[PDB]
């Protein structure tokens, strides 16, 4: 895992390309993604 | 509910006090499980 640096990625088959940072977005135990008003993948949780 | 090989469950365990009926108040049900079984289910029965 790399941070603060533009990377391609795939998580768990979720893909996309972004800048993965550290975020205080309290997720849920079963929660996988985050999303956003525009319906655009936002936060994720590192599967491992 | 059964969709696409998936029976699915959700749950809540909540304290109440009413003897008669479903308390009036809102809380919603995270999944526990998914079972990739592939049965077809038209009926069911509880057990005691």
């Amino acid at each position: 895992l790399v941070k603060n640096k533009c990377v391609n990625f795939n998580f768990n088959g979720l893909t996309g390309t972004g800048v993965l940072t550290e975020s205080n977005k309290k997720f849920l135990p079963f929660q996988q993604f985050g999303r956003d008003i525009a319906d655009t993948t936002d936060a994720v949780r590192d599967p491992q | 509910k059964n969709i696409d090989g998936y029976f699915k469950i959700y749950s809540k365990h909540t304290p109440i006090n009413l003897v008669r009926d479903l308390p009036q108040g809102f809380s919603a049900l995270e999944p526990l499980v998914d079972l990739p079984i592939g049965i077809n289910i038209t009926r069911f029965q509880t057990l005691l």
